[PDB]
RNA sequence: CCCAUGAACGAGGAAUUCCCAGUAAGUGCGGGUCAUAAGCUUGCGUUGAUUAAGUCCCUGCCCUUUGUACACACCGCCCGU
RNA sequence: CGCAAGACGGACCAGAGCGAAAGCAUUUGCCAAGAAUGUUUUCAUUAAUCAAGAACGAAAGUCGGAGGUUCGAAGACGAUCAGAUACCGUCGUAGUUCCGACCAUAAACGAUGCCGACCGGCGAUGCGGCGGCGUUAUUCCCAUGACCCGCCGGGCAGCUUCCGGGAAACCAAAGUCUUUGGGUUCCGGGGGGAGUAUGGUUGCAAAGCUGAAACUUAAAGGAAUUGACGGAAGGGCACCACC
């Protein structure tokens, strides 16, 4: 796992967490 | 198809625009102008095979066919304007350049003045292929 | 480990130079980084100068030359055997080969 | 089912009286077959003529663009359309470890010809010089360029086409710049590298027949 | 073009992909002061005569 | 051993082996095995050439410089769903 | 042959210059700015580094216009392959260009904070000044340029060395360090978890800055050496290689 694509997967995973936390607000 | 000039002394000059790319070779005789073309042959006209359109043999056959059609209309000599692909792309003439020029020298024609007329930019547009280039 | 002291390029007080496009590929190479040749070359090699001299209209015609400046990326240059890997002592020789 | 080169007449090409060697070559045209006229479709052909072909004994690297301004009959009479340099020579001049200096001048002659002269110049490594670099200061370069621009306006604005072309056949402009700029920076390979035609006046046949004796 | 004879004055090296061709300095025994370098198959020694079916090629040196 | 029967095979596809002088190949004869015994092997003569005196192209091997996250060592190491 | 539009400024172009950095390359003009040198000019400690706070900040990305030449994420298609949502090729939207606002990150690197002193040598080079035989241009000499020979200061660097340092590679700084203290800011504390969760804050958004713990693990790593290997370069050898 290249450290750039690790950082890209952790951003997408965060971006899905901010998408799913928003739906209770 | 008669240049009505005198028997011996005077030569009927033309000019052949030799355009040698890496994947085709053109031999294109015109008048002193260039605006009136006499004969044109490429490499792909002579060879029934797409890979060797630029091959020196294709350019030899081309130049021989031109120099035959050129001697018919009464053109004795040729100036040469050698060309490479140029622009943002490669400025080296392809492998058909020296074969085509040698060929029409051997095929009876007389050689005037030679020069490169390749489209060399001051600075052109962004060249094809990416940042990282043509990977292979 | 730092292999080259200059870092394989020739900027010391810039921080940026303009990218050239490698002639072989289209790779963008810093100008200072690129391996540059200046090829002067006779339009005909050896076999065709024999023929032109005889089939020339003119009196002892000097043949014209074809002035290219080739810019290579490090990968293209090594593959096409323009430059070449050297021993760590012999790397430091900036003299061009004869 | 028909040879198209059987419909062509080979018309001869004449250079104006400011050149020693007269005729350049021949150029085939179609015969007046319908609406299109030979002479009208023949009146815009540009001949790239090496100066060694055009003058008796001069340098070969200089080229002259010559348009067929009018046709009398079996004679394409030509007029000046631009000096150029063979890129063989132009590239040969440009070498490293010296300053290349250029100057363009959008200028007009006495008659209604508008030219765009391009000068070029290269700083000279002196006879006793040990230093490799051989460069000029930026103010030295633009003093040279200001001189180039002054000298080319001086030698075009006062005289007509025929006289400026007789100054272009030698290096009368190029050698005068090379003389004048010695006090600034001694530069050696000093030529006018290109002249470009921008405006011509309305065509007078009496003007062209004065160009042809 | 005629079929001419040339004498081997010096056998330079052994060229060819498998080293299968002697590269040879040939002297034209017709025009006795014209000499070219030329590739030759089979065993060649100095001072044996080659039959050239053309005398206008010239090989590229080692 | 005798008589009789008288099959394929008309010079061998891709691929591939061995060999440079008394050599290759042809040709037989000994030795080993052997109660019975050579289409094998190991020796011996006999007859006796073509080609080559070269190269790193292919196949291997060995160098020198280089790169390496390999070290029972590239059949190595190793990454993610 | 012309014409148009939009990009970009080849060659000259350099271990050259300038800029705090990002960065900066056609000509000419205007606008302010700047280092360095020169100074028997002036003020006379006005300084150095810096929480908070502030300016600038490659590319990509965002919002509104203007433009759209080339190139080209996404996309469609043709190839290769077992597959090939790759590499190759033909097209090709966003973008790439300009203006106005965001964005605040890069292997933003010299992976090397800034100011000051001291400690070998040598040849260069850039800028400014100083001195000196001689060639050369303005010819009509002056003084200015072009060279040549040195000196000084500041600059990008270079070579060499048992200064000395360092795990070593290497470094005139990464030296003057157990013989340890010139000033000062930021910052690290085994590897993961993780630049994650969570709270705050900035942003239109993308995302930025700040930022843990539970848990897990005996190594992860740095430099160098020897081997082995390579689809890297070169050299050599063999009819168990070739010709």
């Amino acid at each position: 796992m290249r450290a750039k694509w690790r950082k890209k997967r952790m951003r997408r995973l965060k971006r899905k967490r901010r998408k799913m936390r928003q739906r209770s607000k | 198809s008669l240049g009505p000039q005198v028997a011996e002394g005077e030569n009927v000059f033309g000019v052949c625009h030799i355009f040698a790319s890496f994947n085709d070779t053109f031999v294109h005789v015109t008048d002193l102008s260039g605006k009136e073309t006499i004969c044109r042959v490429t490499g792909g006209m002579k060879v029934k095979a797409d890979r060797d359109e630029s091959s020196p043999y294709a350019a030899m056959l081309a130049a021989q066919d031109v120099a035959q059609r050129c001697k018919e209309l009464g053109i004795t000599a040729l100036h040469i304007k050698l060309r490479a692909t140029g622009g943002n792309r490669t400025k080296t003439p392809g492998p058909g350049a020296q074969s085509a020029l040698r060929a029409l020298a051997r095929s009876g024609m007389k050689i005037g003045r030679i020069e490169d007329v390749t489209p060399i930019p001051s600075d052109s547009t962004r060249r094809k292929g990416g940042r990282r280039g043509r990977r292979l | 480990t730092k292999k080259r002291r200059n870092n394989g390029r020739a900027k010391k007080g810039r921080g940026h130079v303009q990218p050239i496009r490698c002639t072989n590929c289209a790779c963008c190479v810093p100008k200072d980084k690129a391996i540059k040749k200046f090829v002067i070359r006779n339009i005909v090699e050896a076999a065709a100068v024999r023929d032109i001299s005889e089939v020339s209209v003119f009196d002892a015609y000097v043949l014209p030359k074809l002035y290219v400046k080739l810019h290579y990326c490090v990968s293209c240059a090594i593959h096409s055997k323009v430059v070449r890997n050297r021993s760590r002592e012999a790397r430091k020789d900036r003299t061009p080969p004869p | 089912v028909v040879d198209p080169f059987s419909k062509k007449d080979w018309y001869d090409v004449k250079a104006p009286a400011m050149f020693n060697i007269r005729n350049i070559g021949k150029t085939l045209v179609t015969r007046t077959q319908g609406t299109k006229i030979a002479s009208d479709g023949l009146k815009g052909r540009v001949f790239e003529v090496s100066l060694a072909d055009l003058q008796n004994d001069e340098v070969a690297f200089r080229k002259f663009k010559l348009i067929t301004e009018d046709v009398q009959g079996k004679n394409c009479l030509t007029n000046f359309h631009g000096m150029d340099l063979t890129r063989d020579k132009m590239c040969s001049m440009v070498k490293k470890w010296q300053t290349m200096i250029e100057a363009h001048v959008d200028v007009k002659t006495t008659d209604g010809y508008l030219l765009r002269l391009f000068c070029v110049g290269f700083t000279k490594k002196r006879n006793n010089q040990i230093r490799k670099t051989s460069y000029a200061q930026h103010q030295q370069v633009r003093q040279i360029r200001k001189k180039m621009m002054e000298i080319m306006t001086r030698e075009v604005q006062t005289n007509d086409l025929k006289e400026v072309v007789n100054k272009l056949i030698p290096d009368s402009i190029g050698k005068d710049i090379e003389k004048a700029c010695q006090s600034i920076y001694p530069l050696h390979d000093v030529f006018v590298r290109k002249v470009k035609m921008l405006k011509k006046p309305k065509f007078e046949l009496g003007k062209l027949m004065e160009l042809h004796g | 073009q005629p079929i001419k004879l040339a004498r081997v004055t010096k056998v330079l090296g052994r060229t060819g992909s498998q080293g299968q061709c002697t590269q040879v300095r040939v002297e034209f025994m017709d025009d006795t002061s014209r000499s070219i370098i030329r590739n030759v198959k089979g065993p060649v020694r100095e001072g044996d005569v080659l039959t050239l079916l053309e005398s206008e090629r010239e090989a590229r040196r080692l």
